[PDB]
RNA sequence: AAACUCCAGUUGACACAAAAUAGACUACGAAAGUGGCUUUAACAUAUCUGAACACACAAUAGCUAAGACCCAAACUGGGAUUAGAUACCCCACUAUGCUUAGCCCUAAACCUCAACAGUUAAAUCAACAAAACUGCUCGCCAGAACACUACGAGCCACAGCUUAAAACUCAAAG
């Protein structure tokens, strides 16, 4: 309301490529957390339920980031079996 | 006895501890150019430490300085001041890909 | 499996026996059913590698002790 | 070992030289080990300071023909 | 040492005698608190 | 654990409150 | 209360502070400091008036004086903040802690226990 | 020059022009993408209404308004009325995450308008009014 | 870097209240999840609209 | 103790800006303040539109006043600034240079937490 | 469907309401609790343990009195659904959530894991859960149900809270 307009969340279209511009805008809102925040704000999330979700989302980040670290660590070993026959 | 036995030392090859880009520097709420480097250019959202790369002490200092600068009439809230859009990029985030 | 061929040759050369393959359940504790009632079990078992391919002790280490067979192991 | 302190400083000042370690040869002497050996000899003379003793060691190797390119 | 430093600084403090002169001097001057950091941790002062 | 012990107490309290209101 | 012109406990013994400019003197006085700086002076005055060794801060005497200065600060805080339940708890706990210190001092050194009660105006009361 | 996704600042001097008009003078297409309806109003750079079209004004009723095709039809209708008044280039300002958030934009392009920028203005309270209670479904 | 797990769970040596309340032990399994099928959307809705709009005119 | 007054003044001509700055410094001194320095940060566009005293402001003159005052003076000065119609926004903060930043050795690494679950074979 | 059309969209002015991002941080407080900004005051104890009742606190709901009105919302009304629908779904609106001054003293107030001091060796260890233990102290528990009940007593509580049985019944309950 008080801020200047057409500066925040504004993306310029390149060569009339509106699809790519919209995808860029949607990716900016997703990475900053605005999209997921808007969906959670539609109905009131009670504090205990918010704490239960945040705890869930944090444990998933931990597990997922550790699994991914193990996948990248072991990927080199996907090479062909060097002792074929033993 | 023998002279070739291992002796007790502290790891002489130990590398110095890593320091964040703001280690040892004063974070002032008046310094809006610095503070703008840690907010989203599109939404004004403060970046987390996994993006800024700051230590816990400087992440708190930057956060508290931004919240002070914003309400005291020094910094915008909903976007990054366009004047600071060409400052050195120090945050590990890419929007275009 | 990098040394299965070497170990199997070394055993044949000295007139002994080698087991470098997947160790099937009961080779030692159920031998009389697997091989025959009059089969003679080894008197000594030498482990050149005591770990299986999931970095856990080779099952034969436990089964050798069950059968009271002395074991040498690197 | 005591020489680890010297080895650490040498690698920091000069870094691993282009000469590649040959670990198959049991008597291989790297440029760092040559420095350690010389440094240890100059310590027997009676020098009690690291800075001067360290600098003097580098000069001796340069006279012998060793290439010591500092990181700088 | 702190008392000595303070005794020097108080000589430049604004008083009721020099208030008007110091206000005019402030209106002429500019103080900039802005500086940017780089990925190498170096301060980039503003060029203006 | 199941909530069978809570359920017995839940009905006791509900019925008691309803009784107190009635009388 | 110590006058507002009283110099801070840190600058009271620096040589030549009696000759510095008036502006410097009020910048190093209690007037320009927070409430905690004036409590350090209250503690010092009680220590010099009561304790035999004003520099021993680990004796049961010095600890009763230090706690009594805190108790008074909580009572003054609560005179303005009558619904501050956190500080009301700190006051009541501190009063109980001082009573335990006074019971121990009375049991070990009665002569000094009398000087604590007179200097600080504490009336020892036996528990119910 | 490299393309800048960042919009031109109104105060600064820019070379980017659209039919001889600066970015600050291009008319604005305000899209309200709700969960059940899409409303499109094209206004001039001085806040003069030019065209309005919603899924309701196009004849869709009840749950049929909350569809991409309905929003696309409203976009085409708004573009037609705006193009009669002289609008070619529009700055889109979309509000909400409804089904017709993108479809309304396609309709505006299918209707002959050129979109030069997209701004999202979905209202996000920074702490605000407590929303309605969660639905038990 | 993975978020820290030090002092996050309710344990005998932890004085603070638990930060996390995992419903499953935070231990890596020996499997990953199956590849999720993509939920289908109605295709050819813009072209269908263009043809049906023309039918209405003609 | 030492404070910093961040004063955003209405965009005025030099004679009125000088009177307001004198007015403000005299109010500090009347409440027992020792004013140390006055810094001009320049006139700039405000980060957002600020409505003050029934006026909408888009520009202002930023100024800083470093001073010493008793703790009780802060509340009184805040009240005085509220009634001044030439001040867009005034905030008194504890001077940032009084606080001493502790020396930092650097980032101490924290390893993966261990022994969170018993070593029994589930 | 009802409802609204004194409606909706853009723009401007505009709270005694609530506090995106930071926070992938794990801090503060005795617990309850505490995450917008500023300032003031301010976070007991130089051995430890020590109370259903003493003393001081104690989420939410609730009570008394005076105010505040964005939004939410028990109850209630309307729409829909249904065999019925005193519900789940939609709309409207109140008590209530807020401030001030007094009450009430409850929670799955549970991290169901007491305070302080130590240990990782031995028999590690029923099972599961969050590995097994030592010293010391206070509190508490001795089949299920009756029973967060009856009676007595205390209480600003009066449809309340705290303390808390027995008879009959069963051979299980857990
Ligand atoms: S690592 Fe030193 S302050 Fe960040
Ligand atoms: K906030
Ligand atoms: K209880
Ligand atoms: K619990
Ligand atoms: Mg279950
Ligand atoms: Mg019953
Ligand atoms: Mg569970
Ligand atoms: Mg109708
Ligand atoms: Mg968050
Ligand atoms: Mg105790
Ligand atoms: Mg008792
Ligand atoms: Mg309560
Ligand atoms: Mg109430
Ligand atoms: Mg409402
Ligand atoms: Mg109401
Ligand atoms: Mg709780
Ligand atoms: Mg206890
Ligand atoms: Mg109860
Ligand atoms: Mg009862
Ligand atoms: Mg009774």
């Amino acid at each position: 309301a008080k801020h200047l307009k057409f500066i925040a969340r504004t993306v310029m279209v390149q060569e009339g490529n509106v699809e790519s511009a919209y995808r860029t805008l949607n990716r900016i809102l997703t990475m900053d957390g605005l999209i997921e925040d808007i969906k959670h704000r539609r109905y009131y999330e009670k504090p205990c339920r918010r704490r239960q979700r945040e705890s869930y989302e944090r444990c998933r980040r931990i597990y997922n980031m550790e699994m991914a670290r193990k996948i990248n660590f072991l990927m080199r070993k996907n090479r062909a079996d060097p002792w074929q026959g033993c | 006895s023998n002279e070739d036995l291992p002796i007790s030392m502290e790891n002489p090859y130990k590398e110095p501890l890593k320091k964040c880009i703001l280690c040892g520097k004063h974070v002032d709420y008046k310094n809006v150019q610095l503070l703008s480097q840690f907010v989203s250019p599109f939404t004004g959202c403060i970046y987390g430490r996994h993006i800024t790369g700051l230590c816990g002490k400087k992440q708190k200092e930057i956060t508290k300085a931004i919240k002070r600068a914003q309400i005291m009439g020094f910094m915008p809230v909903t976007y990054k001041d366009p004047a600071y859009l060409k400052d050195p990029k120090v945050c590990n985030i890419r929007y275009r890909e | 499996r990098q040394f299965s061929y070497l170990i199997e040759n070394m055993a044949r050369d000295c007139g002994e026996y080698a087991h470098t393959r997947y160790f099937r359940g009961g080779m030692l504790t159920n031998a009389r059913l697997l091989f025959g009632p009059t089969v003679r079990l080894p008197d000594l078992i030498i482990f050149l590698h005591t770990l299986n391919n999931i970095f856990e002790p080779h099952v034969a280490v436990r089964d050798a002790a069950k059968m009271n067979i002395p074991t040498v192991g690197i | 070992y005591h020489e680890d302190r010297i080895r650490a400083k040498f690698y920091s000042v000069y870094g691993s030289g282009q000469r590649a370690f040959d670990l198959f040869n049991p008597n291989f002497k790297s440029t760092c080990q040559r420095f350690v050996e010389k440094y240890t000899e100059l310590q027997k003379l009676g020098e009690t300071d690291e800075e001067k003793l360290f600098v003097e060691t580098g000069k001796a190797l340069l006279a012998e023909g060793v290439i010591l390119r500092r990181v700088g | 040492r702190e008392v000595l430093q303070l005794q020097e600084e108080v000589k430049n403090f604004i008083t009721r005698e020099n208030l008007e002169a110091r206000v005019e001097a402030a209106l002429d001057s500019r103080k900039n608190y802005n500086w940017a950091i780089t990925r190498e941790g170096l301060v980039v002062r503003p060029q203006r | 654990k199941n909530v069978l012990k809570i359920r017995r107490r839940k009905m006791n309290h509900h019925k008691y409150r309803k009784l107190v209101k009635k009388t | 209360d110590p006058p507002p012109s009283t110099l801070l406990k840190d600058y009271q013994n620096v040589p030549g502070i009696e000759k510095v400019d008036d502006v410097v003197k009020r910048l190093l006085s209690l007037e320009m400091a927070n409430k905690k700086e004036m409590l350090k002076i209250k503690q010092e005055q009680f220590m010099k008036k009561i304790v035999a060794n004003p520099e021993d801060t680990r004796s049961l005497e010095a600890r009763i004086i230090a706690l009594s200065v805190k108790i008074r600060s909580y009572e003054e805080h609560l005179e303005k903040h009558r619904k501050d339940k956190a500080h009301k708890r700190y006051l009541l706990m501190s009063i109980d802690q001082r009573k335990k210190m006074l019971k121990n001092l009375r049991n070990t050194n009665y002569d000094v226990f009398e000087k604590i009660c007179w200097g600080l105006g504490i009336e020892y009361t036996f528990p119910p | 020059t490299k393309f800048s996704i960042y919009p031109p600042i109104p105060g600064e001097e820019s070379s980017l022009r659209w039919a001889g008009k600066k970015f600050e003078e291009i008319p604005i297409a305000h899209i309200k993408a709700s969960h059940n309806n899409t409303q499109i109003q094209v206004v001039s750079a001085s806040n003069e209404p030019l065209a309005f079209a919603s899924c309701g004004t196009e004849g869709f009723r009840n749950a049929k308004k909350g569809t991409g095709i309905a929003a696309q039809t409203a976009g085409i209708a708004a573009a037609a009325r705006a193009k009669q008044k002289g609008v070619i280039h529009i700055r889109v300002v979309v509000k909400g995450l409804g089904p017709g958030r993108l479809s309304a934009m396609h309709g505006l392009i299918m209707g002959g308008l050129e979109v030069i920028s997209i701004t999202d203005n979905t209202p996000i309270p920074h702490x605000g009014c407590r929303p309605r209670k969660a639905r038990k479904l | 870097a993975t978020p820290s797990l030090r002092g996050r769970l309710a344990r005998f040596g932890n004085p603070r209240k638990p930060v996390l309340k995992p419903n499953k032990p935070l231990i890596l399994a020996n499997r990953v999840g199956e590849r999720r099928r993509e939920k289908g959307e109605a295709t050819c809705i813009t072209e269908m609209s263009v043809m049906m709009a023309c039918w209405k005119q003609n | 103790p030492r404070y910093e007054l961040a004063l955003i003044l209405k965009a005025m001509q030099r004679p009125e800006t000088a009177a307001t700055l004198k007015r403000t410094i005299e109010a500090l001194m009347d409440r027992g303040a020792i004013v140390r320095d006055l810094e001009n940060l320049g006139e700039r566009a405000l980060p957002y539109r600020i409505s003050a005293h029934s006026q909408q402001h888009n520009r202002g003159g930023y100024f800083l006043v470093d001073f010493y005052a008793p703790t009780a003076a802060v509340e009184s000065m805040v009240e005085h600034l509220s009634r001044d119609i030439d001040v867009i926004r005034g905030n008194i903060v504890k001077h940032p240079l009084t606080q001493e930043l502790k020396e930092c050795e650097g980032i101490v690494p924290v390893p993966l937490a261990e022994k969170l679950y018993s070593t029994k074979k589930r």
